[PDB]
């Protein structure tokens, strides 16, 4: 711990504080996550550490070290230049170019396919948890809510806007599909510059999803009318033409997005399968313009 | 979703080798024995029931204990402290929300203090180098259960029952990887309930033939047959519940052919 120089605060929350820091001996720039620390090591830190240690992939943020004193606990991460949320705002006037959207989605799916095939669910995929550098990389971050699904993970979380319909309807278990739902929402947000389903509440969130994608029935999604939080009195909305939901997308993007937003979590495309979608046939690695 | 099952299985098969304890560790522990370990694990089972924790939690805790005892000498009076800390860690990893520390001190019957449990937690984490996501028999059974034709809750509960029994006896079960014990537990449960055998699809998926499972199957059959006469009874009592279809009351077959 004496080898690190604090440069500046980069975040704060219930966990503790996050600092940009420098290694005094090697010069390495790092993100220091400091956990306050009589309840012991927090459950989220136990999970975040043991899961990330297993996950070495170029599109997942590296845990560089864990320093465990008697009364403080530090998580040392590689440092990236900003989050997608901050990038999307900077891009509000100009837009993010479509080849860069494609590159980002492609890399996000690679990181996620890696997580999923290593039995880790992320569960909290949102623009501010995705980190970018100036050389065109995007990486999943904040595995504070991540879970190993060697056995199925029961439902308790994730911010509302990116929450899958099956969770809102009160399914018993999570599945990999919840993460794909989140990426699909983020994909559309990059394209339109607007949150796809920005709800005030759980019920407003469902209703926004329904108004766009159609109110699901037993044909579309078997078992749906039997789910704990389904109501017969739900309004029955028509599905909307995707050319009106994400106008600047070609046929291939609309295809992928609708498969990512598929109602039935059993038939919602996987990250693995999404990587082979004709949408990524001409994927390149463009460099973003960061402020 | 079907896509990831193979990659996950392959990964767990890889991870179970890295997360295995040393097989002859108990011989190198001057003050503790297999018998004491059996008492401890049986107690943890009770703890699991009393606090309504998942079976996965129990399995993970045992893995942590066995790994910890693979590199640290422990005196008999401190074994339960290692046990409690492992259970607490397992809870923190696996449970939606774990019981608070005070509840874990309560079950020791005031033997150790809060401070002691938390320091042991720190120590176990240090010794295990934070590697807590260990593959378990439970995980493999879960994977294997998808190859049932069709699914049978009696089979599942009995497989779970036999797998849990394997946790009690370090001799012989430390000799076997979780994927192997699960292989045996699955076939034995399948054979007892339905008369079917370790299915072709699992042979292809796991690479294990029925023949290759034989040594472990012979041990597990013996455990199963002798279960009512074992000193440790918590698991049998657990599996009398209708929750698990009272499978621990099912008569085991006399031979395996
Ligand atoms: C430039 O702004 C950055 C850079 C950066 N490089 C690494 N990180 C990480 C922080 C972190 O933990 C905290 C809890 C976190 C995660 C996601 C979003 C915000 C915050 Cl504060 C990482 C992790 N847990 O994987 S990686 C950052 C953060 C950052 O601005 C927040």
């Amino acid at each position: 711990m004496e080898n690190f120089q604090k440069v500046e605060k980069i975040g704060e929350g219930t966990y503790g504080v996050v600092y940009k820091a420098r290694n005094k001996l090697t010069g390495e720039v790092v993100a220091l996550k400091k956990i306050r620390l009589t309840e012991g090591v927090p459950s989220t830190a136990i999970r975040e550490i043991s899961l990330l240690k297993e996950l070495n992939h170029p599109n997942i943020v590296k845990l560089l070290d864990v320093i465990h004193t008697e009364n403080k606990l530090y998580l040392v991460f590689e440092f990236l230049h900003q989050d997608l949320k901050k990038f999307m705002d900077a891009s509000a006037l100009t837009g993010i170019p479509l080849p860069l959207i494609k590159s980002y989605l492609f890399q996000l799916l690679q990181g996620l396919a890696f997580c999923h095939s290593h039995r880790v669910l992320h569960r909290d995929l949102k623009p501010q948890n995705l980190l970018i550098n100036t050389e065109g990389a995007i990486k999943l971050a904040d595995f504070g809510l991540a879970r190993a699904f060697g056995v199925p993970v029961r439902t308790y979380v994730v911010t509302l806007w990116y929450r899958a319909p099956e969770i809102l309807l009160g399914c018993k278990y999570y599945s990999t599909a919840v993460d794909i739902w989140s990426l699909g929402c983020i994909f559309a947000e990059m394209v339109t510059r607007r949150a796809l389903f920005p709800g005030d509440s759980e019920i407003d969130q469902l209703f926004r999803i329904f108004r766009t994608l159609g109110t699901p029935d037993e044909v579309v999604w078997p078992g749906v009318t039997s789910m704990p939080d389904y109501k017969p009195s739900f309004p029955k909305w028509a599905r909307q033409d995707f050319s009106k939901v994400v106008p600047p997308l070609d046929e291939d993007g609309r295809s992928l997005l609708s498969q990512m937003l598929h109602y039935d979590p059993n038939k919602r495309i996987s990250a693995k399968a999404a990587l082979a979608h004709p949408f990524f046939q001409d994927v390149t690695k463009p460099v973003p313009h960061l402020r | 979703v079907p896509d990831y099952h193979e990659d996950i299985h392959t990964y767990l098969r890889e991870m179970e080798v890295k997360c295995k304890p040393k097989v002859g560790y108990m011989k190198k522990q001057p003050d503790i024995t297999n018998s004491m370990r059996a008492i401890l694990v049986d107690w943890l089972v009770e703890v699991g029931e009393e606090y309504k924790l998942q079976n996965e939690t129990l399995h993970l805790a045992v893995n942590y204990i066995d790994r910890f005892l693979s590199s640290m000498s422990v005196l008999r009076g401190k074994l339960q402290l290692v046990g409690t800390a492992a259970m607490l860690l397992a809870s923190k990893f696996e449970e939606i929300y774990p019981p608070e520390v005070a509840e874990f001190v309560y079950i020791t019957d005031d033997t150790y203090t809060k401070k002691q449990v938390l320091r042991m937690e720190h120590l176990v984490l240090k010794v295990l180098t934070f590697d807590l996501a260990a593959p378990t028999v439970n995980q493999f059974l879960t994977q294997y259960f998808l190859h049932q034709q069709p699914a049978n809750c009696k089979v599942e509960s009995l497989a779970m029952f036999l797998g849990e029994l394997s946790l009690i006896d370090a001799d012989p079960y430390l000799k076997y990887l979780p994927s192997v014990i699960a292989g045996a537990a699955f076939h034995l449960a399948l054979y007892t309930v339905t008369g079917q055998s370790w299915p072709e699809s699992l042979i292809r998926k796991t690479g294990y033939t029925l023949e290759s499972l034989k040594p472990c199957l012979m041990d597990l059959h013996q455990t199963y047959l002798k279960a009512p006469q074992h000193a440790q009874q918590s698991i049998r009592e657990k599996y009398k519940n209708s929750k698990y279809h009272g499978v621990s009351l099912l008569n085991p077959p006399e031979t395996l052919n």
